[PDB]
């Protein structure tokens, strides 16, 4: 267990680094109009479409 | 001259017509606000082939379609209905409406 | 060619071997940074003149022998170096 | 016919897959297609060893693109080379289209089926290569005497037998009235990995660098910054903070995580530049002397 | 199929030697040949890629102009072209 | 010839300066070489064709193709200074065979000799009979040779000659004029079996 | 592919372990039958769901598979049978050999002639509590 | 022929891959004869990037390394393919797979030349060369040594380095069955660097030394700028100062181990009492 | 987080309007700026769980 944790700290990186191209451009810009719950959220764009969309976790 | 010009031609029919747009703002060089002539305003990065003094807000600026990001700095632009008021003028006189006025 | 361990030379040394005035070769020491022999500063104070830099030089038969005993210096200190580096910090070291 | 056919599991190298993936990422929305160079075993195993394409067009995958003297050109090559693949399948892909099978692509996998018995048709997703996620299929015909009599639970036998939903909407759709959509394994070597891994010659001395005081002078003073404002909060924190659960502390000492949390973690990061400058300052001094 | 647009200015950069923004991106989807900037009917504008057979250099702004629906690229030109209010 | 695959060998001798073959032996070798492509295609057209000079650190000019446009785009740069390393081509007609096209074809070398061997006779008459066993034959066209000393190229095809499905002969061309059109004479219609 | 292991890995403890042991038996029975009769699943997972069935129920409810052998090392045609077994994916025959690892479960106690009877041997159950398996 | 349009050589994993997979293909040559085949990539720009390459049997003997077969028929029949692929994909000099390079690669160089708008020989390696880098890229030069040696054809580097593209990076990360304790993004990478840069500069140290011997004895031509260089690596040596750690890290540290131990002591009595009754009521409930 | 890769992808999703529930088991959806849609009856939902002017998730 205790090599293993050193191994699952490898694993977060590799995983971060992966992620990370989602994240980024194609972005689009909404307004954050309203909070449903803390894992998932509603914000309206300015083409007028409002989405139900996920919170990534790079941010508080 | 033909084989240039048509291999330089496939490079265009790849290449699409990508999103031209404008600097809302620009927070940093990573994140510049555009507001895209689709409609639709986006976060777009930057390539550090360019300076970020010549994008700053007000100018245009090429954005990409593939990716979203600033391709290219663009000269500031006129609409064509400036063109035809700043292209006329002629019929002119030399000095006067009425001399001795 | 002489100092690995230093690069500071004292111009007393010039002074007796060129048999020429010390007043002269402060001033001769001046011209040799001008042309870029040397870079560096002179610290007239401490009797110095402190070579920051020195210029690329074409083969010369000093020279040669210098460089090989600076790459054996450096190598041993290197594989002594790489154990310490090793030896310490054992959780990660993976 | 449901007493032959079967599904071909699809061991993709590594130089077909990152192949394909790039060609048709610069030609969109131009939609590239080609022939897969592989080597058939089993009566399933498929490996796709390489790939080559085949002519892009703004209509993207048609007919006229798929001719038979691109092919037997192609072997020709081969022959010179000495390399010895047969045709294993065929490739496209859809920017323009989801993962269903469009209707000039059916047309287009009937031909190629008639050069090979054994034939499989891949969806690539150019677009989705640009993200972290990386969604692509490989599929086999199925013929229509086998769904009436067989049904396309025949195709899974004697396979690994894994059946692919990509989302609902036409994709799916699209799926269950055409093919049997079968799964995607890699194919490595040892070898394959060691190249991968592979960094740089300059990377070496790159640890070792001694970061400049000036550099660092600039992280010490936004460490102490920080941790200040903070020392505060934490002072505050401390008078109360006699029960447990360390996230109603966060709530209470106001915002997310602890404060004393926050000023570990400024301590640490002036830590990392630390342990690079002070271990890189003596012993880049030592070692060239 | 091809869309009708106008010519809002000429920028022009030669045939895919540009200002050097050429990356590890793609060259095939970013980078332009000899090119106009077009605004089209739509309402909406685009920097264009022009045949690199019949450069952007011939055409000038004022221009009423086919466009390719799929990727951007000028084929040709068309005459004075609107409605049937501007054909009496 | 007929399910052939062969390697064309052009000199490059000192000796090809000469005015025997108008205007020079240089030039003369172009349209030798073009009568060797068109005569073998002629017996059977299922054969192919390739090009190798010896000059300098020796370089393939063209591998097998059917196509004669191709040999001819190479052969114009050669060098004049050069000498003939006869043993050295026959060593690139066995890599050849490997990887080509026609990877199934039989092994021939036709060989223009337009100057005396390099090639040390001994290491030659020994280097045929490995030779003989992989199955290909060397055909020497002989009037560069003849005109210095006795063929010693006539020991190497002696020995060569076996069972190998292919043959070889000695084809002496007179060493004056007689221009390019001499071909005519060599193993490209004159061709045996071995079988 | 969790769904696949997961069952058949159930079916082998299962065996000769009774509804009036463990409600589970009842639930795993069941399942069994209806993932064949039903369309529902995904045919990825029914090949799993149906292999375990057989194993299960095995031998008309009178067979198990052994913990060892009689005293020392895993019973040995027993070991390798499974082994095979747990790949079945790249083709499907691998499944059969299962039967290898079932034996039947009879205590024998001899006569003096050296032939099967019906001799009784004590065992400290309650038959409230064991009974051989009810059928699906 | 220009050799033009490079100042920066980029080779992308996919070059390497493919010259092992293809030496099974061809004929299971394994680097026993050495095989130079064709370099592919972009053109149009200032750096040159090496999307592809492809393997052209050329055989080169191990008796004699003047003599090779190069297929020259397959480069002008590939030309015309590679516009199917992409319009970005022309041939832009041509790959080595070591062990090493010869002054017979400048003869192979003149022939590639011909086909190439900007011929470059880089050398990649059939075996991965360290950990470091498994390619060099050197570009051919007309130059002469002061060391008495008029007009030579030589290689001399240029700069390389290993990029990637959007498409092909992803594709890297599903394949690798590696996790990377050498990914370098991190604290925990930064170490494990350290460690091994430590053992690179050995690696490398050792060469310099060896090739300032050849010059001496065991004569070995002298490139000026490799001297030049050398002499300038130990003039700029100081002597160190400072640089420590705080007391701070600890402080945080401690604060959380007094909260969690405030709400053990009021929770012991409770707790430690119940116990005994707890235990005797698990065993019963056990039972059913 | 590695599983979070495979998660993201989607063909997006919306906050739209139901204009009226239909009693013909299918539900009539309009996204904010783009046209009607009718799609049909979820699990999660079926006709006395969807009831006129319902901003819903999508």
């Amino acid at each position: 267990i205790k090599d293993e944790q050193k191994n699952l700290k490898k694993e977060f990186l590799h995983a971060q680094e992966e992620v990370k191209r989602i994240q980024s451009i194609p972005l689009v810009i909404g307004q954050f109009l309203e909070a449903v719950d803390q894992n998932t959220a509603i914000v309206g764009s300015t083409t007028g479409s409002n989405y139900y969309v996920r919170i990534l976790s790079t941010i508080d | 001259k033909q084989y240039e010009k048509s291999e330089n031609d496939l490079k265009a029919l790849q290449s699409v017509g990508q999103i031209v747009g404008e600097v809302l703002k620009q927070l940093t060089e990573e994140k510049f606000i555009v507001k895209a002539t689709n409609g639709p305003r986006y976060v777009v990065g930057c390539r550090r082939q360019l300076d970020k003094s010549k994008l700053k807000p007000g100018t245009r600026v090429a954005l990409d379609m593939t990716t979203l990001t600033i391709m290219r700095y663009l000269p500031r632009e006129v609409d064509p209905l400036v063109y035809n008021m700043s292209h006329e003028d002629p019929g002119n006189v030399s000095y006067s409406e009425i001399g001795g006025l | 060619t002489r100092p690995a361990n230093h690069r500071q030379l004292t111009f007393e040394e010039i002074a007796k071997s060129a048999k020429i005035t010390v007043n002269k070769v402060e001033l001769l020491v001046m011209k040799a940074l001008s042309v870029g022999l040397v870079r560096g500063s002179i610290d007239e104070v401490d009797k110095r003149v402190h070579m920051t830099w020195v210029q690329p030089r074409v083969l010369d038969l000093q020279q040669i022998k210098g460089m090989k005993d600076r790459l054996e210096l450096w190598c041993t200190d290197v594989k002594s170096m790489e154990l310490l580096v090793e030896h310490q910090a054992q959780d990660i070291l993976t | 016919a449901p007493a032959v056919d079967t599904a071909e599991q699809v061991y993709i190298s590594s130089l077909a897959l990152l192949k394909m993936l790039k060609h048709g990422r610069a030609g969109v929305p131009m939609e590239v297609m080609g022939l897969m160079l592989g080597e058939f075993v089993d009566d399933y195993t498929v490996r796709v060893i390489d790939v080559f394409a085949m002519p892009q067009s703004g209509t993207g995958v048609s007919v006229e693109a798929v001719d038979p003297v691109f092919q037997a050109k192609m072997l020709d090559m081969l022959k010179q080379t000495g390399r010895p693949e047969m045709v294993v399948g065929w490739y496209h892909s859809h920017p323009g289209f989801g993962c269903w099978l469009s209707g000039v692509d059916i047309n287009t996998q009937q031909s190629f089926e008639a050069l090979s018995e054994r034939a499989v048709a891949v969806v690539v997703d150019p677009i989705q290569s640009v993200k972290g996620k990386v969604v692509i299929d490989a599929f086999r015909l199925i013929n229509a005497n086998m769904m009436v009599l067989g049904h396309e639970p025949r195709q899974t036998t004697s396979n690994l037998g894994h059946l692919n939903k990509p989302s609902i909407q036409a994709l799916i759709h699209g799926l269950n009235r055409h093919y049997y959509s079968i799964t995607i394994n890699y194919r490595k070597n040892e070898l394959e990995q060691k190249m991968l891994l592979n960094l740089h010659k300059k990377s070496w001395m790159e640890g070792l660098t001694l970061q400049d005081y000036s550099e660092h002078c600039k992280h010490n003073e936004s460490v102490v910054k920080e941790m200040l404002e903070l020392a505060k909060n934490y002072n505050k924190a401390v008078e109360e903070e006699d029960k447990m659960t360390p996230e109603q502390l966060a709530i209470k000492n106001v915002g997310k995580q602890d404060p004393k949390r926050h000023l570990e973690e400024h301590v640490d990061v002036l830590m990392t530049s630390n342990i690079v400058q002070c271990l890189a300052a003596m012993l880049d001094t030592v070692v060239f002397k | 199929p091809y869309l009708v647009s106008n010519v809002i200015e000429l920028l022009d950069v030669d045939p895919n030697d540009q200002e050097e923004d050429g990356a590890n991106i793609d060259l095939d989807s970013q980078r332009k040949g000899k090119c106009a900037v077009i605004k089209t009917s739509t309402r909406q504008t685009y920097f264009l890629p022009v045949i690199g057979l019949v450069d952007a250099e011939k055409l000038k702004p004022g221009d009423l102009v086919g466009v390719n629906k799929d990727s951007y690229l000028i084929l040709e030109t068309l005459p004075t072209e609107y409605d049937s209010r501007v054909k009496a | 010839m007929v399910l052939e695959s062969t390697m064309v060998c052009v000199d490059n001798s000192e000796y090809m300066r000469n005015g025997d073959f108008l205007p020079t032996r240089l030039q003369a070798q172009q349209d030798a070489v073009n009568i060797v492509c068109h005569s073998k295609t002629r017996s059977n057209p299922e054969n192919n064709v390739g090009l190798i000079t010896l000059a300098n650190d020796c370089e393939v000019l063209t591998t097998l193709t059917p196509d004669t446009g191709r040999i001819l785009s190479k052969l114009h740069t050669v060098q004049p200074k050069g000498k003939i390393t006869f043993c050295t081509g026959i060593r690139v007609a066995h890599l050849a065979l490997k990887h080509r096209q026609g990877k199934n074809h039989k092994m021939r070398i036709i060989a223009f000799v337009g100057s005396p061997v390099e090639d040390n006779e001994k290491d030659l008459v020994k280097l045929a009979k490995r030779l003989k066993k992989e199955k290909v034959n060397v055909d020497i066209i002989n009037f560069g040779e003849e005109e210095v000393n006795t063929e010693k190229l006539t020991a190497f095809v002696n020995t060569l000659n076996g069972k190998d499905g292919t043959g070889s002969h000695l084809v002496t061309v007179p060493p004056g004029p007689s221009l390019a059109d001499a071909l005519i004479s060599s193993p490209i219609l004159a061709g045996e079996g071995g079988a | 592919y969790v769904r696949q292991g997961a069952l058949i890995a159930s079916a082998l403890i299962m065996i000769q372990q009774t509804e009036i042991t463990c409600p589970k038996v009842n639930q795993f029975r069941q399942l069994y039958s209806k993932v064949i009769n039903d369309k529902h699943d995904d045919v990825m997972a029914k090949f799993g769901a149906i292999l375990a069935q057989g194993i299960l129920d095995a031998g008309g409810h009178n067979v198990t598979i052994s913990l060892q052998s009689r005293t020392g090392h895993t019973h040995m045609p027993s070991v390798v049978g499974v082994l095979v077994f747990t790949q079945f994916w790249f083709w499907f025959p691998l499944s059969h050999f299962l039967s290898l690892a079932y034996t039947p479960t009879c205590i024998i106690g001899l006569n003096k002639d050296l032939k099967m009877p019906k001799v009784q041997y004590k065992s400290n159950c309650k038959p409230s509590t064991f009974a051989y398996p009810a059928p699906l | 022929m220009p050799e033009l349009a490079v100042q920066k050589v980029v080779v992308h994993p996919l070059v390497l891959l493919s010259v092992v997979d293809h030496f099974n293909r061809i004929g299971k040559v394994g680097n026993q004869k050495r095989v130079v085949g064709v370099l592919l990539g972009s053109w149009q720009k200032k750096v040159l990037d090496v999307s592809n390459s492809f393997a052209v049997p050329f055989d080169e003997d191990d008796k004699d390394d003047s003599v090779w077969f190069l297929d020259h028929d397959y480069l002008e029949n590939m030309y015309g393919m590679f516009k199917k692929v992409n319009a970005r994909e022309r041939i832009v000099g041509w790959y080595h797979t070591g062990p090493k390079l010869h002054k017979n690669d400048i003869a192979i160089n003149e022939l590639m030349k011909r086909y190439c708008p900007n011929s470059v020989l880089v050398i990649i390696d059939v075996k991965p060369k360290d950990l470091g880098l498994p390619t060099e890229a050197y570009i051919s030069v007309e130059e002469v040594h002061d060391d008495g040696t008029p007009t030579s054809k030589t290689f001399e580097h240029v700069t390389s380095e290993i990029g990637a593209e959007e498409a092909e990076e992803v594709g890297v990360e599903h394949l690798l069955r590696d996790i990377k304790d050498t990914t370098v993004g991190t604290l925990s990478q930064r170490i494990t660097n350290q460690v091994h840069g430590l053992k690179g500069l050995n690696s490398k140290l050792l060469d310099i030394r060896t090739y300032l011997e050849k010059v001496a004895s065991g004569k070995l031509p002298i490139n000026h700028h490799i001297i030049y260089q050398l002499q300038d690596v130990f003039n700029l040596l100081p002597d160190a100062s400072l640089q420590e750690f705080v007391k701070a890290f600890y402080l945080k540290t401690n604060d959380q181990m007094v909260v969690v131990y405030l709400a053990s002591l009021i929770r012991s009595v409770v707790a430690l009492h119940n116990l005994i009754n707890n235990k005797i009521a698990n065993r019963d409930a056990e039972k059913k | 987080l590695r599983e979070e890769l495979q998660l993201l992808q989607e063909q997006g999703s919306y906050v739209g309007e139901v204009v009226r529930a239909m009693d013909k088991k299918k539900v009539l959806v309009k996204v904010h700026p783009e046209g009607k849609f009718v799609v049909d009856v979820d699990k999660n939902i079926d006709i006395n769980d969807v009831t006129p002017n319902c901003r819903v998730a999508l």
